[PDB]
RNA sequence: CGGGGCGGACUGUCCCCAGUGCGCCCCGGGCGGGUCGCGCCG
RNA sequence: GAGCAGAAGGGCAAAAGCUCGCUUGAUCUUGAUUUUCAGUACGAAUACAGACCGUGAAAGCGGGGCCUCACGAUCCUUCU
RNA sequence: GUCUACGGCCAUACCACCCUGAACGCGCCCGAUCUCGUCUGAUCUCGGAAGCUAAGCAGGGUCGGGCCUGGUUAGUACUUGGAUGGGAGACCGCCUGGGAAUACCGGGUGCUGUAGGCUU
């Protein structure tokens, strides 16, 4: 009921998103893009590993759907099923369609949707506590083969899923440059009302 | 296969720039456009009445006529295989004067004045302009300071 | 915490502001566009316009063309400049109106050397008048009115203005419906009840309306009428006085003042290094006071 | 004393419009009859209220004669109002004050108090809204220089209850 | 990296408190640009 | 973020939107020009110029609709 | 040092809040006889001058928001022209030239024309 995924692999048709030209179009395969603890806080999870694809095509849907379900059974089956946060960092917007059976009025209706990635992206993200990342590389290892091309495993220097690194994330938390909510961190820049400095650092 | 209207594919052209919608100014008003003096050919959107054609957007012409509201400009206009000077009336707000004809006469000018006054002194002075010579021999110092050395950076993936 | 905020920092970021004198409220561009702006095969004509403004204190009237770097006046007229002859008191009113229409009438065209020339209405009835040129002179000096935000209804004081100033000899375009003597029922001119507005006829009957039933609330009303004794009669005389005065001498002299010292009377922008300081001795005045508990 | 003294002329809270009102769900003698109590009680001949939506829930069409209104300055507002409050005997109690300092009650029977029942005349309720302001509220309204009239200059509801209690004894905020 | 004397302005250490800019000249150190610059060296 | 008759796009705030008042420039004419273009026509449109008018206090604005579409030769017929 | 009337550029000018304003002026302000408009002299029109800077307005402030202007981002993204360069492809590197935009970090926050007033 479904093409290869070769029939799709490559990004060549001008990004198609679901709009108000493109009606009709059925729901992605992929609907939960946040697994595992989504709730821990910032600290407890401080390892960040990415899987990024080197190479400019586009996932479909079911690969992304494929592929997060895979990395959630080894991950809760190793680290726990509260040991660690998965973010699928694509969404599948681009709309593929498929001229159903000669040339004559040949433009086809919507039949699935897929995420185009770039040479640099990453997929699927995990992050959890630091003496899991043996198994963290081996889930996304795992989850790589659910795509159709080429990935890389790597171990951001970042703090989890915030975009400061993580060797100087403890002391601008010290220094109070960055407050804890949520997932991630607040910056707080030294520009704003003096009435919001005094609330904090007090 | 496209439409043939007289403001397809204008959707940006005439469109007003950012925050720069609303009262048109009133110094494009003042502006005096004499008879033969270059302007270019713009196109604003907010005024509806007298707005050239889209090929004459970001064209150069120069003014034959002058009127109430408007002026005729003189446009060459490259139809395919050979140019012809068109005669548009275009109102005032399409318009503004070219500075590149502003330019030529304030060096005429200064030429003028400065064979003047080579005339006057006796002395011989250059008046056209040269295309940017090579450089012109030179030392350069370094004040006891070792120039600093340079390596390319070691490949690291960031992301 | 309840209410979506509309002045948001996405709102400013897109938010297109007016241009100042639209925002101040003092100029309609609109109308101001079809007023100032001159035929383009004209390429230097200026297109003169008396302004007229009513104040809470004074009458302003100037002629003004327009240009890429501002507006030039070439002559204006105040009313708080007539008590320098005749009439002293009671300005800002339709007869004052008249009297500095009249006032820049003569002060411009004597500025032009045209003064014997187009003498207007020396004699004056509030009836149709508009001047001509005179065929082997210079023309009549013609400009427009510009009455600004004011609403133009019949009897305004800024049409008191135009009369004075057509009656002193410039050719302004303007029809007599909208003058004081116009009655809108029968569509008629009467022309002679517009001469009571001009000699301030209408106030002279409110002054002697109030001495008769009142004496407390007529002091309320014209306190400085009562001062140098400005009674309902003679008010026609004292306002030929001044037509008679403006049309012998309009020019203006201003007064030399340089007897002046520096003063500045406001506060000069703090400097960044103040404002550094400052947010600096805040920081430590909110921790001592934080550390004494 | 010295230290309050001083803004007291041109800061003194001072009744605008009354802005009475008369809303009836339809049109024809009923409503006109209604009209006819506001030259009763103002002296002054209102206006109709058209109706821009076509509901037909409790039944009402577009452009139609719904509500009529008359706006009240002066000293005629003064005793419309103290007319209305001694109808409620000076007790508008917790809420009818609006956050920008003005308030709104609503009268059930008008033959109370003013005018004498006519049986021509109907039975018909209102509700008054008086709006408070200061001298310097007017230029809001100015067409020429218009504009606002400042933080500090504004009427908050709090001072517009002190204004009613200072001024008629009123109560205000039953412990409920 | 700054020293002396005069007019404002800030701080929750405010009678004994502190800190910032600009105003006048008198100086102190270092840096650069022109000077018959003046010499010496190649 | 409304509305401007309609498709969409552009434009517009003491506007071009809404409500009133008065009106018929949606009138009579000659050429020029732009647009598709072969630089032919039709259609539409833009600047004028000459009358006769409308509106406004006036500057001005208006010979249809805020702009981009909304339409038609020879021969014949009908009317002026 | 300012302010009025008319402006040019149209946020470095706007928005929110707080403080200060000498003199002219600008306003608020008082009234409805006339002119003129209203359901309402609230707006508009007119006639005034008891009071007041309360507001408008002006100047200043805010580790203010915006806006303007720089640095970084970054010689990065992208790109003109070239190769019998790589790679199965997707794409990528080099040669020859051009070269951005966020986030983040600084600085600033109306300039000016004509005419006329005030300021020992
Ligand atoms: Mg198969
Ligand atoms: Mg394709
Ligand atoms: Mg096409
Ligand atoms: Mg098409
Ligand atoms: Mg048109
Ligand atoms: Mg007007
Ligand atoms: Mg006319
Ligand atoms: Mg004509
Ligand atoms: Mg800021
Ligand atoms: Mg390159």
């Amino acid at each position: 009921g479904r093409r290869p995924a070769r029939c799709y692999r490559y990004c060549k048709n001008k990004p198609y998103p679901k709009s108000r030209f493109c009606r009709g179009v059925p729901d992605a395969k992929i609907r939960i893009f946040d697994l595992g603890r989504k709730k821990a806080k910032v600290d407890e999870f401080p390892l960040g590993g990415h899987m990024v694809s080197d190479e400019y095509e586009q996932l479909s849907s079911e690969a992304l759907e494929a592929a997060r379900i895979c990395a959630n059974k080894y991950m809760v089956k190793s680290c726990g099923r509260d040991g660690f946060h998965m973010r699928v960092r694509l969404h599948p917007f681009h709309v593929i369609r498929i001229n159903k059976m000669g040339m004559r009025g040949a433009f086809g209706k919507p039949q699935g949707t897929v995420a185009r990635v770039h040479i640099g992206q990453v997929i699927m993200s995990i992050r959890t506590k630091l003496q899991n990342e043996e198994h963290v590389i081996e889930a996304l290892r795992r989850a790589k083969f659910k795509f159709p091309g080429r990935q890389k495993i790597h171990i951001s220097k970042k703090w989890g899923f915030t975009k400061f690194n993580a060797d100087e994330f403890e002391d601008m938390v010290a220094k109070k440059c960055l407050i804890p909510d949520g997932c991630g961190v607040k910056y707080v820049p030294s520009h704003g009302p003096l009435d919001k400095w005094r609330v904090l650092h007090s | 296969t496209n439409t043939k209207g007289k403001r397809r594919g204008t959707r940006y052209m005439f469109s007003r720039p950012f925050r720069k919608h609303g009262v048109v100014p009133l110094a494009t008003y003042m502006r005096i456009y004499k008879k033969g003096d270059i302007v270019d050919i713009k196109g604003m959107g907010t005024v509806q009445k007298g707005m050239p054609h889209k090929c004459y957007h970001g064209k150069t012409g120069r003014v034959y006529n002058v009127t109430q509201h408007a002026v005729g400009i003189v446009v060459n206009k490259q139809v395919k295989g050979k140019i012809l000077a068109k005669r548009i009336n275009v109102r005032i707000e399409h318009i503004k004067h070219s500075k590149s004809r502003d330019s030529f006469l304030k060096r005429v000018k200064e030429n003028d004045q400065k064979k003047k006054e080579a005339k006057e002194k006796g002395t011989w002075v250059q008046l056209k302009r040269q295309p940017a010579p090579p450089r012109e021999a030179h030392f350069v110092r370094t004040n006891g300071k070792e120039p600093e050395l340079l390596e390319p950076i070691p490949y690291e993936f960031m992301a | 915490g309840f209410v979506k905020v509309v002045k948001n920092k996405a709102y400013f970021k897109r938010y297109q502001v007016k241009f100042r004198r639209r925002r101040e409220g003092k100029t309609d561009y609109y109308a101001r566009k079809r007023l100032v702006i001159q035929d383009k095969n004209k390429y230097n004509t200026p297109k003169y316009r008396m302004i007229v403004r009513v104040t809470n204190r004074d009458i302003i009237c100037q002629i003004a063309y327009a240009r890429i770097e501002g507006d030039m006046i070439v002559c204006a007229a105040y009313a708080h400049e007539l008590p320098k002859y005749g009439v002293k008191v009671g300005l800002t009113n339709y007869a004052a109106a008249y009297c500095t229409g009249l006032l820049l009438a003569r002060r411009l065209l004597n500025r032009f050397g045209m003064d014997k020339i187009y003498e207007g209405q020396v004699e004056v009835t509030g009836d149709e008048y508009n001047v001509e040129s005179i065929d082997g002179q210079p023309g009549a000096f013609t400009c427009y009115l510009d009455a600004g935000l004011a609403r133009t209804t019949t009897g305004n004081k800024v049409f008191g203005a135009l009369k004075g100033a057509v009656d002193g000899g410039l050719s302004i375009p303007h029809s007599t419906k909208r003058f004081p003597g116009y009655d809108s029922e029968s569509k008629e001119f009467n022309a002679e009840v517009h001469r009571k507005h001009i000699m301030g006829q209408n106030v002279a009957d409110y002054m002697r309306y109030l001495m008769e039933e009142d004496e407390d609330a007529y002091k309320k009303q014209f306190s400085q009428y009562i001062k140098n004794s400005v009674t309902p009669d003679m008010m026609e005389e004292m306002y030929k006085k001044a037509h008679a005065a403006i049309r012998e001498n309009p020019v203006y002299e201003k007064k030399p003042k340089k007897e002046v010292k520096k003063k500045r009377w406001n506060r000069p922008k703090m400097s960044l290094a103040q404002k550094k300081d400052r947010v600096a001795q805040k920081k430590a005045s909110f921790l001592r006071a934080q550390e004494r508990a | 004393q010295d230290q309050g003294e001083k803004e007291n002329p041109m800061r003194e809270l001072r009744i605008r419009k009354l802005c009475l009102n008369i809303c009836v769900g339809e049109s024809g003698d009923r409503l006109t009859r209604a009209a006819k109590v506001l030259e009763q009680l103002t002296g002054q001949t209102p206006v109709f209220s058209k109706a821009r939506y076509t509901v037909r829930s409790f039944g009402i069409r577009r452009n139609e004669k719904i509500a009529v209104h008359c706006t009240v300055r002066g000293a005629k507002a003064e005793e419309i109002l103290e007319k209305g409050l001694k109808v409620r005997e000076y007790e508008l109690r917790k809420n009818n004050f609006s956050d920008t300092g003005n308030f709104g009650f609503g009268i059930q029977e008008h033959i109370d108090l003013g005018i004498k029942y006519d049986p021509s005349i109907g039975i018909y309720g209102l509700d008054f809204y008086v709006v408070l302001g200061r001298p310097g509220f007017s230029i809001a309204d100015k067409k020429r220089r218009t504009g606002c009239i400042g933080a500090k200059h504004r009427i908050s509801k709090e001072e517009a209850m002190r204004w009613f209690q200072q001024k008629y004894d009123g109560i205000i905020l039953p412990g409920k």
